[PDB]
């Protein structure tokens, strides 16, 4: 049988959001110069310039 | 005052009615004031000071209102509103506390404790509701000038006072006349003596009269008078009226003689009471007149001329009593009595954080010293404290 | 039948709701309460009831 007490709930929700997918789209990237890149050793990649 | 008790009672009201199971039309109302209590109260910062040894403790207000959600109230809503009560009611309590252990010479019936002061302000007025307790009702008539009255069972009205007025004395102390009196919370028990049964009075009659102004005016009073005052009906050994001595009682008791008990108001004889015991009542009075006769029996057997002989010595003394207890009145004053715990409350409260003694109430809240000198002064600071124990006691 | 502009999810739950308030057979606090239940948004906290 229908009980009105017993299937009365209050659903508790956020009001409100935005999902976001691609985190990498909020990151500003830029590299060096090629000519200025360096190695682990902080030296440059390429010496013989 | 009417905004800590409309706290008080909107607290007493949200534990008592709001239960798990109860219907949502059980508390509508309810939780409507008490949303508007929240309301108000919210971003309020409250100091309880530090007077004595009670602590300084500091009070805030971010509390969510109560919902209507459920027909019937469930186990989460009833928590809730416990915790949100559980917050309200110590902060009640700690500022019925410290309004209770302050008294002012001049201003006595306004506000002492900074709390309590800022409930006094314009945006607190909205949190005031019902006000249906005796005292808070007799607060707001008093605060309009109507006439209003406590009534009291046992009215604690007469100062401790046992002594006695010897009217007729020697050094040897062995031909007094006079009166014993006990005067104590409701309670007059007096008698007059003889030590020589009136062998010598005009009419062999010795009239005994014993005044009682009431501090304060009773009215709608009901009085058991008595004929016999038991505590003077042992034999007792009693110090001088200047202690340098003491003397003999050996009381023989006899029936009171024209007993006449008149109640005044203003001089004016309001109750008049002629060999009448039992229960009477008296209108309006702050007075009492107890005038009592010590008849020497006209007509003795020969033991009862025995006790009594034409001259010294006398070893048995002629008594005569009466005793009058004031069962319950109406007073327009706040008075200690059996039944409530507003002075017992005070002066807990006073006691148990060594609250210094102020400039109003006798130290250590001593009623017979209160009642003595019961001025104005004290009046208002009196009716302040039990306003503020009785709201204290709906909580605690 | 909200006499406090109440709102419910979802819309089957106010199809029930009102064959349940016209019905004859339900209580007098059944139909008073389906009049008087409300939401609760709280924009500030970011939550709905
Ligand atoms: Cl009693
Ligand atoms: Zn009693
Ligand atoms: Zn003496």
């Amino acid at each position: 049988q229908f009980d009105f007490r017993a299937s009365m709930h209050m659903l508790t929700s956020n009001l409100t959001f935005t999902v976001y997918s691609d985190l990498l789209a909020f990151v500003s990237a830029d590299t060096v110069e090629p000519i200025n890149a360096v190695a682990f050793d902080n030296m440059r990649i390429m010496n013989e310039l | 005052m009417d905004v800590l008790y409309s706290l008080s009672k909107t607290l007493k009201d949200a534990r008592d009615k709001i239960v798990e199971g109860t219907l949502y039309s059980n508390v509508s109302d309810l939780i409507q004031q008490f949303n508007q209590m929240i309301i108000t109260m919210n971003g309020n910062e409250f100091q309880t000071g530090g007077i004595g040894n009670l602590p300084i403790r500091n009070w805030n207000f971010d509390f969510g209102l109560l919902g209507t959600t459920l027909l019937n109230l469930d186990a989460n809503y009833v928590e809730t509103a416990r915790n949100t009560i559980d917050y309200f009611v110590d902060f009640v309590d700690n500022v019925c506390m410290d309004e209770m252990v302050r008294e002012s010479q001049r201003n006595g019936i306004a506000p002492q404790s900074d709390s309590l002061r800022k409930l006094s302000g314009i945006k607190f007025k909205r949190i005031n509701f019902d006000n249906s307790s005796e005292y808070i009702e007799n607060w707001n008539l008093q605060n309009r000038r109507q006439r209003t009255g406590f009534t009291f069972h046992k009215p604690n009205i007469f100062p401790y006072s046992a002594s006695f007025t010897l009217n007729r004395s020697q050094p040897a102390h062995d031909n007094l006349m006079g009166t014993m009196w006990l005067n104590a919370g409701s309670e007059i028990q007096v008698a007059g003596f003889d030590y020589s049964c009136a062998i010598n009075a005009p009419a062999n009659i010795q009239q005994f009269e014993h005044i009682v102004q009431l501090r304060r005016v009773l009215t709608t009073a009901t009085i058991t008078l008595l004929p016999d005052a038991e505590r003077f009906s042992f034999p007792r050994v009693i110090n001088s009226a200047d202690g340098a001595t003491t003397w003999y009682f050996n009381p023989v008791i006899l029936r009171p003689n024209n007993v006449e008990v008149e109640f005044l108001l203003n001089g004016q004889i309001i109750n008049t009471y002629q060999a009448r015991f039992g229960t009477i009542i008296a209108r309006n009075f702050d007075t009492i007149r107890l005038s009592f006769q010590l008849m020497r029996p006209p007509n003795m057997t020969p033991a009862v001329a025995a006790l009594f002989p034409n001259a010294q010595p006398f070893e048995h003394h002629a008594t005569v009593g009466l005793t009058l207890r004031i069962e319950s009145a109406v007073c327009e004053s706040v008075l200690a009595d059996a039944s409530k715990t507003m002075l017992a409350n005070v002066t807990s409260v006073r006691q148990e954080y060594a609250i210094p003694v102020g400039p109003v109430f006798p130290p250590g809240m001593n009623w017979t010293d209160l009642i003595t000198n019961y001025s104005p002064s004290r009046e208002d600071n009196l009716q302040r404290v039990f306003t503020v124990a009785s709201i204290r006691s709906m909580l605690v | 039948n909200s006499r406090d502009a109440g709102k419910v999810v979802d819309s089957e739950t106010a199809a029930i709701c009102d064959a349940i308030f016209q019905d004859e057979e339900t209580e007098g606090v059944v139909r008073r309460f389906i009049a008087e239940m409300r939401q609760r948004v709280q924009a500030d906290r970011n939550v709905v009831n």
